[PDB]
C-alpha cells in the first residue's frame, strides 16, 4: 500500500461474499487530477493454489535467506564441497522491508555473499504466493531461477 | 510457545552445510571464510543436526543452560550475600522474575548468549568457592571455564571480569601457598590450563588460515571501533523491533538496581547481615562486563542477554537494600518507587513487536499499546507524577509523616511485582497470538 | 471560507460542488486568460490573514502599568519587613558595619587572563550555526509588524520566546556587523565570570583553608570556564544569557538563605521567569529555586509570629505572575496558542522518552556538531559532578569547604540535567547553559581530589587514569567548526593524528597502564602502607594540577587552531580577516561579498 | 548551658557548618577578623543560625561589638 | 577515456579566461536577496526581502551554502510543505545559476549564487493595491486555524 | 506602629499585582486588516 507502483496483486476473499453469488465485476474511479495519482487493472481470476511443500520438494537445492531458515526446516539448502557451489532452483526471502534492508545487503556480491554467484547465471523471477488464511499478511517471497 | 531470536535461520543454515564442506564456514557473507578463532560450539549443533533439525530439539542447550543458571543462582550465589538476602522471600521472587524477564526475549534462539551467561556465572562461583577454603584447584578450573567461554564468541570476553573481580583475596592464597610448595608448581598448572583452548581452536585450521579469515572479516564486515559504543544504546531507544518493550525492560531493571545499590552502599558503610565484599564483587563483575563489552567488533542489541544472570542477582540484593528495615525514611522509599514508575513509563513507550514469525497475531506489533485512545506510558507517567508529588511532600514534613500501613505495605517489594506483571504480559502476548 | 470550499454554476442543476475545509487554495496572484472589459458581476475579494499584527490599545496599557507598580510596592514592603525583623529601625537602611575585605593578587590575575581571552575570541571566533537565522529575523521584524519566523511555520510568530529578538532588532538598526551584534554574548561572559570569582568561590569555603585561598583551585576554575564557554557560546543564540541567569538566581537564593531575608528570594523568582522565556531550555534557571526551597520554607515558618503566612506568599506569587507583562505585551493568548499548535504540528519535535539522544548527538562519528572540544566540555562536567557526589556521599565532610552551598550546587546541576528532558528539541549546542557551573565544579573537584588523594596513592592514580580516559574519548572526533570556521583548521575532517597514527589510542594505552599501576598499589597495600606520601613542598602541587594542565592544553588547542588558520591563510578569506577589516574602516565593510568573484556572462 | 559546655560546643559546630572551619581551631582567645576569615555575610549567617538553636535575638546593631569569639561568650553570658 | 563502464565519460567544452567582478558590485546591497540560514551572517550588506502586511516581496537573487549543506539542511528546512519561502519562490519564479569563485582559494567549494526570473512578467501582472484598516478583537477569540498542512 | 503599614503594603499590593498582571493576556487588542 505504501509502494504505489508495484503490480501488487489485490485479493478478495471468497468466503465473505454470499454462497449463491453468480458474477462479479471491477469498478475503478481515479477522481484525482495529480499526474502521479493513476490506476491500472487486469481482469479477475480464481487461482489454483497448491502447497509449497508439494511444489518445492524436499530434495531440490534452495537458496534460503539467513532470516528464513528456522521456519523452513525441510527444504535442503545448497551445499559446497571444494570451493565449487551448487546451483539452486528457488530462493526464499523475508518480507519487503526486511529483504530490502537486511538480507539483500548482508549477502550481496561486493562483500562476498551468495548473491554474487546467482546474479551472473540464474536470472530470477518472482512467483504468486499467499498464506493459507492470512490474506492481508506478507510472509515473504519465492523466486524461481532460470 | 515462546518466541525465537533473529540469528536462528543463520546458525541453522550454516550448521546444516558444515558436514559436506568439511569445515565450519559462514556460507552467507564472507568469501567462504570460516569462523575458527571461535565457534567450537557450532560444531556441536552440526552434530545435533544428524538426529533431526526440529525446533524443539535444536534449542535444548538454551533450556538446560537457563535451568542450570537458576540452580546455581538460587543455591550458591544468594546464600552468600549474608543472612538477610537468604531468609527473605521477596529477594528470591525478585531474582526469579528478573531472570525470567531477561531470559525470555533474548536467550531462546540458537545464539550462544545463554551459554556465555552460564560460563560467566560458573567462573564467579568457582572463584568465590576457591576463596573460602584457601584452595587453588577451583581457581585453576575457573581459568579453563573462562578460556572456553571466550572461545565461543567475540562477545564472550566476560568471566574475565569475574576473574578480575576476585583478584585481591586470591593473591592472599597464591602468596600464602607460594611459601609451602615452591613457585613453579603454581604457574605450571595454571599455564597449561589457560593455554589449552588452542588445541580446540586450531584443531582443524592453522595459523595462516585464521589470520586470513581475520583480515577479510576486518577489512569488509561491520567492525566498529571502541569509541562507537554509544550505538548499542542508541539502537535501544528507537521505536522499532530492535528495541521494544520486551527488550528494554531486561536492561533497564538491571541498570536501575545497579545504580541504586551503589549510592546506598557508599553512604552506609556497614549494613547488618549483608556481608560486604561479595556485594561489592557482584557489582564489580557487572561494571567489568559493561567495560569489556566495549571492545567488541559488532554493537548489537542482542548482546544485552548476558546480563540475565547477574542482573537477577543484583535485583535480589537491591530488594533487601531498599527494604523498610535498611532504608528507614519514607521519602527515600517513595523516591525509589517514583523512579520505578518512570522506568516503566520509559519502557512502555514503544511497540510490542517480535521477530520474523513470532509476530504473527500478537496484539500491538506495529504501534504503541494505547489503551482507549490514551497511551500506557502516559498512564505510568501520571503514576510517576503522583508518587513524586508525595515524595516531594514528604521532603517538607516533620520526619514522621508517612509511616502508616498503606505506604509501608506498597513499598516492601515493588521489583518482584513489576517483573511479574511484565512476565505475565510476555506470556499473554504469545498465548493471544496462538489463540487467534 | 473556513469550514467549506465550493463552487456553483448558478443556473445549472449539476453544477454545485463542495469540499472539506482543507481544500483551500494557495493564492499567489490572480492570473486570468479572459481580457474582457470590467463587466458587473466579475470580481474577486481576498482577505489576508494578518492575525499577528496586534497592538495593545487603550486598556492593556493602563493595566500593564498598574501591575508593575503594585509589584514594586509589594517588594518594597517585603524589604521593609525584612529590615524590621533583624533589629534594625528602617532608618539605617544598608549601612555597613564590618570593613571590606580585599581581593588577592592571584584572583586579580585570573580575571586579566580570562577577560583577555574572551576579548580575543570575539575577533577570531567561531560564529555558531543560528546566527544567520536570528540576524535575518531581527532585520525583518521592524517592517513586518511583529517577530516572524521567516523561514518556516507559515509566517507564524515566536510569541513566548521573543523578548531577546526584540532587542537584537534594536541593535541591528545601528549597524549589522558581526563584532557589533555579538556584544551581549561577550558581556554576559565577562559578567558571568566576575560573579563567579567574586561571590561563588568565597561562598564555598570562606576561611583560612581553601577554595578561596587555594590558588590552583582558581586557575582551574578559570581554565574550565574558558573550555566550556569557547566552543558553545559565541553566536547570537541565547545560551550566554541563560548561563548568566542561572548564576544570578543561585547567587540571590544563597544571599536569601544566608542573610535570613526574603526579598532576594522574590527577585530570584523574577530573574528565573525572565530566563525561562529566552528559550524552551531556560527551565534550568528554575533549578536553584527547587534545591533551595526547604531552607526558604524554614525561614517563612520561622518568622510567622511577627508577620503572617500570607504577607510573604502574596509577594512570592505576585512576582511569579509578572512575566505576563513581558510575554503578552502584544500577541494575546489566542495567537500564542495558535503559534504553539503550529510549531508542534509542523516541525521536528522530540518526545520526552527520547531525551537520551542528546548524548548520542554529542558523541557520534564526524558530525562537527559533536566535534572535539565539545565532548571535552561535557565529559569534564559529568566527571566533576559525579566525583564530588561520591566524595560527599562517602565521608560527609571535606574540611575546608562548606557543605550547604556544595550540596545545593550539586543539586542545581543534577536537577538542571534532569529538567532538560522536557525540551521539544534535543540539539547538542544546548549544553552551553552550564558554562558558569562548570567552572565552580572544576574548582571544587581540584580542591577535594588534592586532599583525598594525598593520603593515598591508588586514589591519586585513579584520578589520572580517569582524566586520561576522558581525553581518549574527547580526541576521537574531528576538530571542526560550523561552515567558515573550518577554513584552515588543522584537522577539520579527520580525527587528530600525529604520524598517520590516531591519538585516541595513544591515550587509551596510557589509561590502561595507569589503571594497572593503580591496581598494583591496591594489591601492594596488603604488605605496606598507603598514607606515607609526604607532602613537603613538591607533592603539594602535584595532586592539584592534573585537571588544570588538561584544561589549559585544550583551551590552547582551541585558540591556536583559529590563530594559525588566520595567520597562515592570508590574504585568503577567513572569519578573522572580516572582523579585523570591519573594526578598522569604521564599521562599514561587506565581509564575504567582497572576496567572492562572479562571472555575469 | 552556663559556660564552655555549650557556649563553645555549639558555636564551634555552627562555625564549622557555615564556613567549613574545623572545630579543632575554635578557641575563645582569637578574633573573627584576625585569625579566622569571617566577612559580613558569614557573621550574619552565624548570628542567624545561632537564633534557631538557642533562641536569643542578636540584632545587627549588636554583632558589631563582638570582636572575638570570647566576646560572644561574654555577651551571651550577660544575657544569661 | 579508456574505461568501458557505462558510467565513465566526461563531455567537455572549450576553455575560457573569465572576466570576473566582485559580488558586491553584482548584487549591490539594495536588491532583495534570499540568503539561506548558513549564508546570512557572512553577507551583512545584502538585504533580505520584506514581508509587509502579510504579503511577501519577490526576491531577485539567492545565495546558498555548499553542496553537502544545501542538500542536507537548507533545502528541507525551508520547504513549501513546512511553510518556508519556497512556498512562493517556486510557484512564481524560475531559477538560474551564476559562475562564482572564491578569490585566491581555487580549491574551495563555498556556496553558489542563483538568479530569479519572473514566470509572468510584471509588465502584465503588476503588484497589488492591498487595502488596510483596523479593528478591535478580544484576547480569547480565535477565527479558525491556519492551514498548516503538508 | 511601623509594622502594620509594612504588613498591609505587602498583602494589598501583592493581591492587586497578582490579579492585574494575570488578566493582561485576555484584554482587547488592536488588529489591522488587509483586503485585495
Ligand atoms: C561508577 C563507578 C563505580 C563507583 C564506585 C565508587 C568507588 C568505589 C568506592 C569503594 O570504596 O569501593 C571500591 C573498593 C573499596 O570499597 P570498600 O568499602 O573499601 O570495601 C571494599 C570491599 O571490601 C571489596 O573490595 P575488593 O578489593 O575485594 O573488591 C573491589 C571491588 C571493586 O568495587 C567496584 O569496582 C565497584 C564499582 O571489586 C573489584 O575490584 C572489581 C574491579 C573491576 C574491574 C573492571 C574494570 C573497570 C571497572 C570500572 C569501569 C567502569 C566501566 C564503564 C564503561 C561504560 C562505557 C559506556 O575498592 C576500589 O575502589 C577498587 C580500586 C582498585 C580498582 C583498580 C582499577
Ligand atoms: C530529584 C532527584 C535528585 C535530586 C538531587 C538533589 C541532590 O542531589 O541533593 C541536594 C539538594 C538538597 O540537599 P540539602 O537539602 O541541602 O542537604 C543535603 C543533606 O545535607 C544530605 O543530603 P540527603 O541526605 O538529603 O541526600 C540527598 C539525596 C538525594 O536527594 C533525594 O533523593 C531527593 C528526593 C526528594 C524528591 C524526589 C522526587 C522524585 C525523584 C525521582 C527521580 C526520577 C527521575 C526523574 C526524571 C524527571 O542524596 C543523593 O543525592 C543520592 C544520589 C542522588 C542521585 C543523583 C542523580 C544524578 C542524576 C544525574 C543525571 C545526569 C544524566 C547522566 C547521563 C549520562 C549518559 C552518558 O537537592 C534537593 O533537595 C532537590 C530536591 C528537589 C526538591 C523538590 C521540591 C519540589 C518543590
Ligand atoms: C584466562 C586466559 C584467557 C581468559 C584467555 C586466553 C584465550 C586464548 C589464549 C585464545 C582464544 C581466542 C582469542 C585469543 C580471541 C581474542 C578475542 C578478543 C580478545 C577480542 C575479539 C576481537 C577479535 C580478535 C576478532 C577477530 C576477528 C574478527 C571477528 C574481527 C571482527 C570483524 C567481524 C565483524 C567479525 C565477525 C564477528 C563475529 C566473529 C561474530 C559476530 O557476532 P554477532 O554480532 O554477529 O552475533
Ligand atoms: C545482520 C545480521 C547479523 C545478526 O543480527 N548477523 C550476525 C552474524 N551471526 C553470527 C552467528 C550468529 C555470524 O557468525
Ligand atoms: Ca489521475
Amino acid at each position: 500500500g505504501e509502494q504505489p507502483k508495484a503490480w501488487r496483486n489485490l485479493r478478495f476473499a471468497r468466503a465473505k461474499m454470499p454462497a449463491d453469488a453468480v458474477a462479479v465485476r471491477v469498478v475503478a474511479e481515479d477522481l484525482s487530477l495529480t499526474p502521479e495519482d493513476w490506476i491500472a487493472v487486469t481482469p479477475p481470476r480464481v487461482p489454483d493454489l497448491r502447497s509449497l511443500q508439494e511444489y518445492v520438494g524436499s530434495t531440490q537445492p534452495v537458496l534460503l535467506d539467513w532470516a528464513v531458515g528456522l521456519a523452513f526446516p525441510c527444504q535442503q539448502p545448497m551445499l559446497h564441497a571444494n570451493g565449487i557451489a551448487e546451483i539452486p532452483k528457488f530462493r526464499i526471502t523475508p518480507d519487503y522491508s526486511a529483504k530490502k534492508l537486511d538480507t539483500d545487503t548482508w549477502e550481496d556480491g561486493t562483500n562476498g555473499g551468495l548473491l554474487g554467484i546467482t546474479d551472473l547465471l540464474l536470472r530470477a523471477h518472482v512467483m504468486a504466493t499467499y498464506l493459507s488464511r492470512d490474506w492481508a499478511r506478507d510472509w515473504g517471497s519465492l523466486r524461481k531461477f532460470d | 510457545i515462546g518466541a525465537n531470536s533473529s540469528d536462528d535461520g543463520y546458525i541453522l543454515g550454516m550448521a546444516r552445510v558444515a558436514d559436506h564442506a568439511g569445515y565450519m564456514s559462514n556460507y552467507f557473507r564472507w568469501f567462504g571464510s570460516p569462523e575458527d578463532p571461535f565457534g567450537w560450539y557450532y560444531n556441536l549443533l552440526a552434530l545435533m543436526t544428524h538426529v533431526s533439525d526440529a525446533s524443539l530439539w535444536m534449542r535444548l542447550p538454551d533450556l538446560a543452560a537457563g535451568l542450570v543458571c537458576w540452580l546455581l543462582l538460587s543455591r550458591e550465589v544468594l546464600p552468600r550475600l549474608g543472612p538477610a538476602v537468604e531468609a527473605s522471600k521477596p529477594a528470591y521472587w525478585a531474582a526469579a522474575m528478573v531472570l525470567l524477564t531477561a531470559w525470555m526475549p533474548f536467550n531462546n534462539g540458537l545464539r550462544p548468549e545463554g551459554i556465555i551467561a552460564l560460563g560467566s556465572l560458573v567462573t564467579y562461583v568457582l572463584i568465590e568457592r576457591s576463596m573460602r577454603y584457601s584452595r587453588l584447584t577451583p581457581a585453576a578450573l575457573a581459568v579453563v571455564t573462562a578460556a572456553f567461554t571466550l572461545g565461543v564468541q567475540p562477545t564472550g570476553l566476560i568471566a574475565v571480569a569475574a576473574l578480575v573481580a576476585g583478584g585481591r583475596p586470591m593473591l592472599r592464597i597464591l602468596v600464602r601457598r607460594h611459601r609451602l610448595v615452591g613457585t613453579l608448581p603454581l604457574v605450571s598448572p595454571m599455564l597449561a590450563a589457560g593455554t589449552v583452548i588452542l588445541t580446540v581452536v586450531f584443531a582443524d585450521q592453522t595459523l595462516s588460515t585464521v589470520l586470513e579469515a581475520t583480515r577479510v572479516r576486518a577489512k569488509i564486515g561491520p567492525s566498529q571501533a571502541w569509541y562507537t559504543e554509544n550505538l548499542r544504546y542508541y539502537y535501544l531507544i528507537l521505536p522499532t523491533v530492535d528495541g521494544s518493550l520486551s527488550r528494554r525492560f531486561g536492561f533497564l531493571i538491571t541498570a536501575l538496581c545497579l545504580f541504586t545499590a551503589v549510592f546506598i552502599m557508599l553512604r552506609r558503610k556497614r549494613i547488618p547481615s549483608v556481608a560486604r565484599g561479595p556485594a561489592w564483587r557482584l557489582m564489580g563483575v557487572i561494571f567489568g562486563t559493561m567495560f569489556f563489552l566495549m571492545f567488541t567488533p559488532t554493537k548489537w542489541v542482542h548482546h544485552f542477554g548476558l546480563f540475565a544472570a547477574v542482573g537477577a542477582a543484583m535485583a535480589a540484593l537491591t530488594t533487601v537494600l531498599v527494604s523498610p528495615s535498611v532504608l528507614r525514611w519514607s521519602r527515600n522509599r517513595m523516591a525509589f518507587l517514583a523512579a520505578l514508575f518512570f522506568l516503566l513509563a520509559l519502557c512502555w513507550a514503544t511497540t510490542n513487536g517480535w521477530w520474523y514469525v513470532s509476530s504473527y497475531g500478537v496484539p500491538f506489533n506495529s504501534a504503541m499499546p494505547k489503551i482507549d485512545g490514551i497511551t500506557v506510558s502516559t498512564i505510568f507517567f501520571a503514576l510517576f507524577a503522583i508518587a513524586a508529588g508525595y515524595a516531594a511532600w514528604l521532603h517538607f514534613a516533620p520526619r514522621g509523616a508517612g509511616e502508616g500501613r498503606l505506604i509501608r505495605a506498597l513499598t516492601t517489594a515493588p521489583v518482584p511485582i513489576v517483573a511479574g506483571f511484565m512476565a505475565a504480559v510476555f506470556v499473554a502476548s504469545m498465548v493471544a497470538g496462538i489463540v487467534r | 471560507d473556513t469550514g467549506g470550499a465550493g463552487a456553483d454554476f448558478m443556473g445549472i442543476p449539476g453544477g454545485a460542488g463542495t469540499l472539506p475545509p482543507e481544500k483551500k487554495p494557495q493564492v499567489g496572484g490572480i492570473f486570468t486568460d479572459l481580457k474582457v472589459g470590467a463587466q458587473p458581476g466579475l470580481s474577486a475579494r481576498v482577505d489576508i490573514d494578518t492575525r499577528f499584527i496586534t497592538t495593545p490599545g487603550a486598556l492593556k496599557k493602563a493595566v500593564m502599568l498598574l501591575g508593575v507598580l503594585a509589584v514594586l510596592v509589594a517588594m518594597v514592603g517585603l524589604a521593609a519587613l525584612d529590615r524590621l525583623s533583624r533589629g534594625r529601625t528602617l532608618r539605617d537602611w544598608l549601612t555597613r558595619y564590618r570593613p571590606r575585605v580585599r581581593v588577592g593578587f592571584a584572583s586579580r590575575l585570573a580575571d586579566a587572563a580570562v577577560i583577555a581571552t574572551l576579548l580575543l575570541w570575539h575577533v577570531i571566533g567561531a560564529t555558531s550555526s543560528d546566527d544567520g537565522y536570528l540576524l535575518t529575523v531581527a532585520r525583518v521584524a521592524p517592517k513586518a509588524g511583529y517577530v516572524a519566523n521567516y523561514y518556516r511555520y507559515f509566517g507564524t510568530t515566536e510569541a513566548p520566546f521573543d523578548w531577546y529578538t526584540s532587542v537584537l532588532a534594536q541593535l541591528a538598526a545601528v549597524s549589522t556587523a558581526g563584532v557589533w551584534m555579538r556584544l551581549p554574548a561577550t558581556l554576559a561572559g565577562i559578567a558571568c565570570w566576575l560573579i563567579v570569582s567574586r561571590f561563588v568561590l568565597r561562598r564555598l569555603g570562606p576561611g583560612p583553608g581553601g577554595l578561596a585561598s587555594n590558588r590552583v583551585a582558581v586557575f582551574t576554575a578559570g581554565a574550565v570556564f574558558l573550555s566550556a564557554w569557547l566552543p558553545f557560546n559565541n553566536g547570537l543564540r541565547p545560551e550566554p544569557l541563560i548561563a548568566l541567569g542561572v548564576l544570578v538566581t543561585w547567587v540571590l537564593v544563597e544571599r536569601s538563605i544566608a542573610l535570613g531575608r526574603l526579598a532576594p528570594a522574590a527577585v530570584a523568582i523574577i530573574v528565573a521567569t525572565l530566563t525561562a522565556t529566552l528559550a524552551p531550555q531556560g527551565l534550568i534557571a528554575l533549578a536553584p529555586l527547587l534545591t533551595g526551597a526547604r531552607a526558604i520554607a524554614q525561614r517563612i515558618r520561622r518568622r510567622r509570629a511577627t508577620d503572617g503566612l500570607l504577607a510573604p506568599l502574596a509577594v512570592l506569587a505576585a512576582a511569579l505572575s509578572l512575566i505576563t507583562v513581558v510575554v503578552f505585551r502584544d500577541q494575546t493568548l489566542a495567537t500564542v496558542a495558535e503559534s504553539a499548535r503550529i510549531k508542534y504540528k509542523v516541525g521536528p519535535t522530540i518526545a520526552w522518552y527520547q531525551d537520551f539522544l542528546r548524548y548520542y548527538f554529542l558523541t557520534v562519528e564526524s558530525n562537527v556538531e559533536g566535534s572535539m572540544s565539545r565532548r571535552f566540555a561535557v565529559l569534564v562536567l559529568l566527571f566533576c559532578l559525579f566525583g564530588v557526589l561520591f566524595v560527599l556521599l562517602r565521608r560527609g565532610r571535606v574540611a575546608g569547604l562548606a557543605s550547604g552551598p556544595a550540596w545545593r550546587l550539586i543539586g542545581t546541576t543534577a536537577v538542571g540535567l534532569l529538567l532538560l528532558t522536557f525540551t521539544p528539541t534535543k540539539w547538542a549546542v544546548q549544553f552551553g547553559a552550564f558554562a558558569g557551573l562548570a567552572g565552580v565544579l572544576g574548582a571544587v573537584t581540584a580542591f577535594t581530589f588534592a586532599r583525598i588523594g594525598l593520603h593515598s596513592r591508588r586514589n591519586l592514580t585513579l584520578y589520572v587514569t580517569a582524566l586520561l580516559f576522558v581525553l581518549a574519548w574527547a580526541t576521537s572526533g574531528i576538530n571542526g567548526w560550523f561552515y567558515v570556521g573550518n577554513y584552515g583548521v588543522p584537522w577539520y575532517d579527520i580525527q587528530p593524528v600525529i604520524a598517520s597514527h590516531p591519538v585516541t589510542s595513544m591515550f587509551l594505552t596510557l589509561s590502561i597502564l595507569t589503571g594497572l599501576l593503580a591496581a598494583w598499589y591496591h594489591f601492594r597495600m596488603d604488605y605496606a602502607g598507603h598514607t606515607e606520601v609526604k607532602d613537603n613542598r613538591r607533592n603539594r602541587i602535584l595532586a592539584s594540577t592534573p585537571l588544570l594542565v588538561v584544561a589549559v592544553i585544550m583551551v590552547a588547542g582551541e585558540v591556536g587552531s583559529m590563530a594559525k588558520a588566520a595567520v597562515f591563510r592570508y590574504p585568503l578569506y577567513t572569519t578573522a580577516k572580516a572582523n579585523l577589516t570591519a573594526l578598522s574602516t569604521g564599521l562599514s565593510s561587506c565581509a564575504m561579498a567582497d572576496d567572492v568573484l562572479a562571472e555575469p556572462d | 548551658a552556663a559556660t564552655q559546655e555549650e557556649i563553645i560546643a555549639g558555636l564551634a559546630e555552627i562555625i564549622e557548618e557555615v564556613t567549613g572551619i574545623e572545630p579543632s581551631e575554635v578557641t575563645p582567645e582569637k578574633s573573627f577578623v584576625d585569625d579566622l576569615d569571617i566577612d559580613s555575610l558569614s557573621m550574619v549567617e552565624i548570628a542567624v543560625q545561632t537564633e534557631d538553636k538557642y533562641g536569643v535575638k542578636i540584632p545587627d546593631e549588636d554583632l558589631a561589638g563582638l570582636r572575638t569569639v570570647g566576646d560572644v561568650v561574654a555577651y551571651i553570658q550577660k544575657l544569661e | 577515456d579508456p574505461n568501458l563502464s557505462p558510467e565513465q565519460w566526461f563531455a567537455f567544452t572549450p576553455p575560457r579566461v573569465p572576466v570576473l567582478e566582485s559580488l558586491q558590485r553584482l548584487i549591490g546591497s539594495a536588491t532583495p536577496v534570499l540568503m539561506d540560514i548558513a549564508t546570512a551572517a557572512n553577507f551583512p550588506c545584502q538585504r533580505p526581502f520584506s514581508e509587509h502586511l502579510g504579503i511577501a516581496e519577490l526576491p531577485q537573487y539567492r545565495i546558498l551554502p555548499d553542496h553537502k549543506q544545501t542538500a542536507a539542511s537548507s533545502n528541507l528546512w525551508q520547504s513549501s510543505s513546512t511553510g518556508g519561502p519556497f512556498l512562493f519562490t517556486q510557484a512564481l519564479l524560475r531559477t538560474s545559476t551564476i559562475a562564482t569563485y572564491l578569490r585566491g582559494d581555487w580549491y574551495r567549494d563555498w556556496g553558489s549564487v542563483e538568479q530569479y526570473h519572473r514566470l509572468v512578467p510584471a509588465d502584465q501582472a503588476p503588484d497589488a493595491v492591498v487595502e488596510e484598516g483596523v479593528i478591535t478583537v478580544p484576547g480569547w477569540g480565535r477565527p479558525g486555524p491556519i492551514r498548516a498542512l503538508p | 506602629r511601623s509594622h502594620r503599614i509594612a504588613r498591609l503594603a505587602a498583602v494589598v499590593s501583592g493581591i492587586a499585582g497578582l490579579l492585574l498582571c494575570g488578566i493582561v493576556p485576555l484584554l482587547p487588542v488592536n488588529q489591522t486588516t488587509a483586503t485585495i
